[PDB]
RNA sequence: GAUGGGGUAGCAGAACGUUGAGUGAAUCUUAGAUUUUUUUUUUAUAACUAAAUAUAGAUGAUAACUCAAGUGAGAAUGGU
């Protein structure tokens, strides 16, 4: 694979040192700026999940620390970091009711949308030690 | 990782780890072939009085 | 506005200008030293064990001080025998020689006169009272401003303030 | 009757035994999904989860209660919470070394690992009861756990004439979480303040039974997995059980100590003053080092505020966020053991 | 939402900033050639970069509901830079709904009678959003005519230095350097 | 009133009215505990069914 | 362990927004301020007001016992020199009780009843208008005063929780973005 | 001097070390004279012997109820309960609402707010004017 | 209602009043105002 | 088999057999309406 | 990795609800049928869980399928 930049081999582990990390996951290209122990709630229903799955998240934009950020051009590798979530299920929202209506015409017709939303849990959020590579 | 599944139209899927690699559906109309623990199981689990861990290990 | 998408976008803040110069073709590790209060978990270098590892330069070198508000100076002006003086005339006449009168009188704090020696119990209760009947005369305003002084003084020390 | 038979076929002597008979688990469909719930391994039978319910309240035999498998457990849960302790925060005082560990496997914690479990309460111990349910008895108080900590001969007079009680002999003599050593029947009541103890203390022997249930089956490493999956993997910020008193005293000491120069508090940057809500950004510098920072409303406030973060900073520190642990050397062959730092202890000051 | 979570109460403190209408602004000036020809910031630039600040704008936690907005000292308003000859053909006007009760009044006259703090006040209030904070927002923002005023005491300090001094920007930098020594 | 009265004792316990002391009900005229004539002697004239 | 009476009126002649406001005066007063400012009241349902009044405090001393502390209560402040309790209702009033069985109206109100009547208004141009004559009835809640030194209690606490008023407040920032903005 | 605070206690984070389903309970209510209630015992002989099967952390419990309409109450951990009545509904269509049950949670049903939930502090402290580099107005 | 004739209800409840305020009687709690099997 | 009902779910929680001795020892109803007899003061006035 | 998605006049299709009727001499109900409320859940003009209040063994209620209409009202200076 292509090897990492120098620079990046050299700060990675004051990066890893420093007491708090995030990162910035990219989930079907929406990011969602987490930490371990973080729960996410998609704006969707993932398909083909029950809870207790878990997931190996590989597309993060940004990992950082107070100081220091890296940033991969379109994406972090994913050899430096490694990310994962479990499934916590699936939850809804309360039924809301549309109502379109048109001035002096009595028809009014109603728009029933009940949505479901997979909530994950960001259970692992490290930084890999590149000494090797 | 996946969990144990039920496919309506395929059986029971064992649970499966993608890491160490096996997607297995055991079918059939008896709570044995599933591939579960039955009652069966537990029964014998419960009169293995005898088994006992490793010295070392406790 | 109409839709919650609509207020999301009139709402909206961009992030940091550091954040915008993303990297082409390659990663890199930039430094962002973010405009904030930083934690009791960053330890300062000053705090490390000698052992630790972590010690090390500063971030920026691997890419007069403010002015003063308290600095206190202690002093020790009373020696052994003059400390016998300061119990006999606190036990002898405690409401002349109070603490401000022996603080004065041996160039001292007025804590330390009250470290060595304690009025007698008879003056002590005397002093409590005043305090007691002061408080009485303040009103429903003045007695909940002073005691929310006082609790105020409690969660700075627990952390909530 | 005729018309309502019984569900649950069980013979007439059964509502007068203390709790459920070893073969009742085997049919019961709540211990088989709290089996299953915890990932238990195999070799757990049920027959041993039913007696992990069964508080001393409920049976007085030393044999189908939960007093001998609670205390095995929480011999274990009390080492590996406090070992990790003091490699992750080796400076910690001892007074907030002790409500760390009881944060994390006190009855209050434990209570909420029970519930986050799915454990229900029974109304009252019986033979009828499925042994899927936890069963106590609230009303009597006279149950206790033995514990290593001994009894104190002033404990007559510590609590009436508020005698003093130092932090160092809590060690030896107070228990493990630094508290003192012994500090027909009508329902037409309502909860009582000591029934709500009772009952806490129910929960915490439940979960304290599970690891010695796996102790004794699964041995000693799927115990410490246990307890470091459930109760270590809790979340609690140890800032925040600091309570200072007269801080600045105890910062000038600290550094005294270390041989630092004596510290200065400098007025970093100020707005507002003269206003109703100023602020005052002032730092403790410890000669060219900055110790700490504070920012407060008023000028003495930020100084005690920046005495403090500058103390926490001195006791909050940690060598890493997965420091090595001293029970990992017991275990198969793994890297040798480096030196772990020791702090001289806690300032001490006027 | 870790992002937020922390204290914010240095976020929502009321800061006390200073400005003087005769000092060149390079910034809101609109001729930037040579050196000597920057002139300060006219009346209408001055004030859009107040109203900003009064809004909290200039804050990354600002939102339009929650009144986080800040304090303005402006001084020098006697010496109120302007072009062309607004000073003398500009008009304020005013009706309190009696016909015939149409009361004007230009910019110099209204400088005599409450100095030119009052015509930056009309400025300001009508680039802020008309709602119930409008008069928060508004006092404030304190004008003065000359160079004194009683918050000399509050202007947002960085090290002994006020901002705008001439080694402000020194002692900043110096308290940075002193916060990486740590982990 | 039955259904309003059992309620107060359970609830009130040792402040529970003493209602043989109250007042007559104008909506019948009658004391507490006590029927009227026309129904203690049942002379009211019933259908021929 | 609180007394209460709820004692109903009879019928009286009047309207709802007349009797009104001869209820509102009577709120959070004691049966004997209440039946003096009924005395000297130059409306005529005060005569009235206050026979009722009058009858539902022979009630609650009978069927609910209350009001019957005052020998009792009048020793410990004279006998033992003991400081009277001092309370302030919700509307802010500052009272001195040295009696807590002292009988007082907590609440009270006014409901119609049947029409009494109906009269008939002949107007011009042959038009004929009915005027209902009204009947309304007012309900008064007789209480202790242990009532108000617990809801007085009741009120301090709630205050006292509510903690100190802090110069700095983390006030929370109600808008989530998936980047930082500092 | 530092005293320690005993009124705080650590929080439990579900995922995190341990995962733990939240529904624990399941009770499948039938009927055998109510019409409704006939694709319900098609649920219960074809499909829930399976189903049940694949949850074993999760107790069943298949009793009858005439007169009354199917419904699926599933009870939690947290304390709720969520039933759903069944009625007229194909065995496929039991599963597909049981199958919410099992992966729903007690909470009450919420609209879209934020899809990020954290109670860590954040990694770059909350911004402060007085931690930057000033601002010249 | 102040000009209803008073029956024999309210002129026993009057002589009552009299007996309770004065301390002739004391109040106990009724006894039969319903016929619970509970009894406290 | 059969239908669950209130009784059985305080068995299975060990309630039920409280509330025997308490409903015994107040002489109430256990399991049944008891021998008091059906409400009849409107049915000796004659109500149809 | 199917295609499609505004709508008046107007046309067409598919359903719910209300009243009564058949299966019905059926089913269920003090181990609580029924209770104009509140609450809870489910893609939801509907039903459902629980709670509180009262107490019915049938002149009570009722699923499912079908049958027949005095079957659905913010609008007529509408009527009581
Ligand atoms: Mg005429
Ligand atoms: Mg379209
Ligand atoms: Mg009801
Ligand atoms: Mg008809
Ligand atoms: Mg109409």
């Amino acid at each position: 694979q292509p090897p990492i930049s120098q620079q990046v081999k050299e700060l990675l582990p004051v990066l890893a040192a420093q007491p708090g990390h995030y990162t910035t996951i990219h989930i079907h290209g929406k990011p969602y700026l987490v930490t371990e122990g973080d729960t996410v709630k998609l704006p969707f229903k993932m398909p083909g999940v029950a809870p207790g799955d878990v997931l190996r998240l590989n597309r993060a934009s940004v990992i950082g620390s107070r100081d220091l950020t890296l940033q991969g051009a379109p994406y972090v590798d994913e050899r430096l970091f490694e990310c994962r979530a479990i499934v916590m299920g699936t939850e809804s929202e309360p039924m809301r009711v549309m109502i379109k209506k048109k001035r002096r015409c009595r028809k009014k017709k109603h728009v029933f949308s009940k949505h479901k939303y997979t909530v994950l849990r960001i259970n692992q959020l490290k930084i890999n030690d590149v000494s090797s590579l | 990782k996946q969990v144990r599944r039920f496919i309506p139209g395929v059986g029971v899927q064992d649970e499966v780890d993608f890491s160490k690699v096996g997607a297995v559906v055991r079918d059939g109309k008896r709570a044995g072939d599933l591939g579960v623990r039955t009652r069966s199981d537990w029964e014998v689990i419960g009169k293995m009085k005898s088994v006992l861990p490793k010295v070392k290990a406790l | 506005q109409s839709t919650a998408n609509r207020t999301k976008r009139m709402l909206n803040i961009p992030p940091h200008e550091s954040f915008l110069n993303v990297p082409v073709e390659g990663d890199r590790i930039i430094f962002n030293p973010p405009s904030s209060e930083a934690s009791v978990y960053h330890t300062p270098f000053k705090f490390l064990p000698r052992s630790d590892p972590r010690r090390r330069a500063n971030i920026y070198k691997l890419f007069d001080l403010p002015p003063v508000l308290y600095n206190p100076t202690k002093s020790y002006n009373v020696t052994p025998e003059q400390v016998e003086e300061i119990r006999e005339l606190r036990a002898k006449d405690p409401k002349k020689y109070s603490v401000t009168y022996l603080s004065n009188k041996y160039n001292c704090t007025k804590v330390f006169i009250m470290m060595c020696t304690q009025a007698p119990r008879e003056h002590q209760e005397q002093h409590k009272l005043a305090r007691a009947r002061t408080a009485e005369n303040w009103g429903p305003r003045r007695a909940a401003a002073k005691l929310d002084a006082r609790r105020r003084k409690e969660m700075l020390h627990r952390g909530e303030i | 009757n005729d018309r309502f038979p019984p569900l649950e076929p069980l013979p007439p002597a059964a509502e007068s035994l203390p709790s459920p008979l070893p073969e009742r688990a085997l049919t019961s469909a709540k211990l088989a999904a709290l089996h299953a719930r915890l990932n238990l391994s195999p070799k757990i039978p049920l027959q041993t989860l039913a007696r992990t319910l069964v508080d001393a309240s409920a049976d007085e035999n030393p044999q189908f209660n939960n007093a001998n498998l609670a205390f095995v457990g929480q011999t274990l849960i009390n080492y590996h919470i406090a070992e990790w302790l003091l490699c992750k925060y080796p400076r910690l005082p001892q007074g907030i070394l002790f409500s760390a560990m009881k944060a994390y496997a006190g009855p209050k914690p434990l209570l909420q690992i029970a519930r986050s479990w799915g454990v229900d309460t029974a109304a009252v111990p019986g033979g009828e009861v499925d042994p899927g349910l936890l069963q106590f008895d609230a009303l009597k108080p006279g149950v206790a756990i033995t514990n290593f900590g001994y009894k104190r001969t002033e404990l007559a007079y510590l609590e009436k004439f508020k005698w003093r009680r130092g932090m160092a002999s809590r060690v030896v003599l107070d228990d493990d979480f630094g508290d003192v050593v012994r500090s027909d029947v009508s329902y037409d009541r309502y909860g009582n303040p000591d029934t709500r103890a009772a009952a806490e203390r129910a929960h915490a022997y439940f979960v304290r039974a599970v690891v010695g249930a796996i102790y004794a089956h699964c041995g000693r490493e799927a115990a410490k997995a246990f307890v470091k999956a459930h109760i270590m993997s809790r979340t609690l910020d140890i800032a925040k059980l600091f309570e200072f008193k007269y801080p600045t005293r105890e910062l000038a000491a600290l550094c005294a100590r270390e041989d630092f120069e004596p510290p200065v508090a400098r007025l970093l940057s100020e707005t507002g003053r003269q206003s109703r809500t100023p602020v005052f950004v002032v730092g403790i510098y410890s000669g060219s080092d900055k110790l700490g920072e504070g920012a407060a409303s008023s000028l003495d406030h930020a100084r005690f505020k920046a005495a403090m973060n500058a103390l926490k900073a001195w006791y909050l520190y940690s060598p890493g966020e997965n420091p090595r642990v001293p029970s990992d050397m017991l275990e198969e062959g793994a890297k040798p053991w480096t030196p772990a730092y020791i702090d001289m202890g806690e300032v001490i000051s006027r | 939402m870790s992002q937020t979570v922390g204290a914010t109460r240095l976020a929502y403190s009321r800061v006390w900033h200073h400005i003087s209408a005769v000092t060149p602004h390079p910034t809101l000036s609109t001729i930037k050639a040579p050196s000597e020809a920057i002139t300060p910031p006219s009346l209408g630039r001055l004030a859009s970069r107040i109203a900003t600040i009064l809004m909290g704008k200039h804050k990354p936690i600002w939102d339009p509901s929650t009144d986080c907005g800040d304090y303005v000292v402006v001084t020098n308003c006697a010496g109120l830079y302007t072009t062309g000859h607004k000073k003398w053909r500009k008009t304020y006007y005013r009706h309190n709904t009696r016909p015939g009760s149409l009361q004007a009044i230009t910019m110099d006259a209204l400088m005599e009678k409450h100095g030119g703090a009052e015509v930056l006040r009309k400025a300001v209030s009508g680039m802020l959003p008309k709602n119930r904070l409008r008069d928060k927002r508004l006092a404030r923002l304190k004008a003065f005519e000359g160079d004194a005023h009683p918050y000399k005491e509050n202007l947002v300090r960085f090290g002994g230095k006020v901002v705008g001094a001439p080694g402000w920007e020194e002692a900043v930098k110096a308290i940075r350097e002193a916060d990486m020594e740590r982990l | 009133a039955a259904v309003e009265a059992r309620n107060e004792d359970w609830m009130l316990g040792p402040l529970a009215p003493r209602r043989e002391l109250d007042e007559i009900t104008l909506s019948n005229g009658n004391f507490f505990g006590s029927l009227s004539p026309t129904r203690a002697l049942l002379e009211s004239e019933v259908s021929e069914e | 362990t609180e007394r209460k009476l709820v004692y109903k009126t009879g019928y009286l002649p009047t309207s709802v927004k007349k009797l009104v406001h001869l209820s509102r005066q009577i709120r959070g007063k004691t049966v004997s301020e209440a039946l003096v400012q009924m005395q000297f009241s130059k409306k005529k349902m005060a005569k009235e007001v206050k026979t009722e009044l009058l009858r539902a405090e022979a009630k609650a001393i009978v069927t609910r016992g209350m009001g019957l502390g005052k020998a009792a209560a009048a020793a410990a402040q004279k006998e033992t020199g003991a400081e009277p309790v001092k309370i302030q209702t919700k509307d802010g009033k500052h009272l001195e009780i040295r009696d807590p069985t002292r009988i007082y109206v907590a609440e009270t109100f006014v409901n119609k009843g049947f029409t009494r009547g109906v009269e008939l208004d002949y107007r011009a141009r042959g038009r004929v208008f009915k005027m209902n004559k009204p009947t309304t009835t007012m309900t008064v809640v007789l209480k202790e005063e242990k009532t108000r030194i617990r809801e007085h209690q009741e009120r301090v606490a709630k205050k006292l929780r509510q903690g100190p008023w802090v110069h700095l407040p983390d006030r929370p920032v109600t808008s989530q973005r998936q980047f930082y903005s500092w | 001097t530092v005293k320690a605070l005993t009124q705080i206690s650590s929080a439990g984070r579900n995922g995190v070390g341990a995962f733990v389903l939240q529904c624990k309970k399941l009770d499948i209510h039938y009927s055998d004279w109510a019409g409704s209630s006939r694709g319900m015992n098609g649920f219960i002989k074809s499909l829930l012997p399976k189903f049940a099967a694949a949850n074993p952390q999760i107790e069943f419990v298949v009793s009858p109820r005439p007169a009354k309409h199917p419904i699926l109450m599933g009870h939690y951990i947290n304390g709720r309960t969520k039933a759903i009545c069944v009625r007229n509904m194909e065995p496929l269509e039991i599963l597909k609402k049981a199958e919410l049950l099992r992966d729903a949670s007690g909470e009450k049903p919420q609209k879209f707010k934020k899809p990020v939930t954290s109670t860590n502090p954040s990694v770059r402290g909350v911004w402060s004017p007085y931690h930057g580099q000033g601002m010249a107005v | 209602p102040s000009q209803f004739e008073v029956t024999k209800d309210r002129k026993a409840i009057k002589a009552r009043q009299s007996k309770f305020l004065s301390g002739e009687e004391t109040w106990a709690p009724g006894k039969v105002n319903a016929f619970l099997n509970s009894k406290i | 088999p059969r239908r669950v009902t209130p009784v059985d779910k305080e068995r299975m929680v060990g309630r039920w057999k409280v509330i025997q001795k308490e409903l015994q020892k107040r002489e109430l109803p256990v399991l049944g309406t008891g021998n008091h007899g059906k409400y009849v003061e409107l049915k000796w006035l004659g109500s149809k």
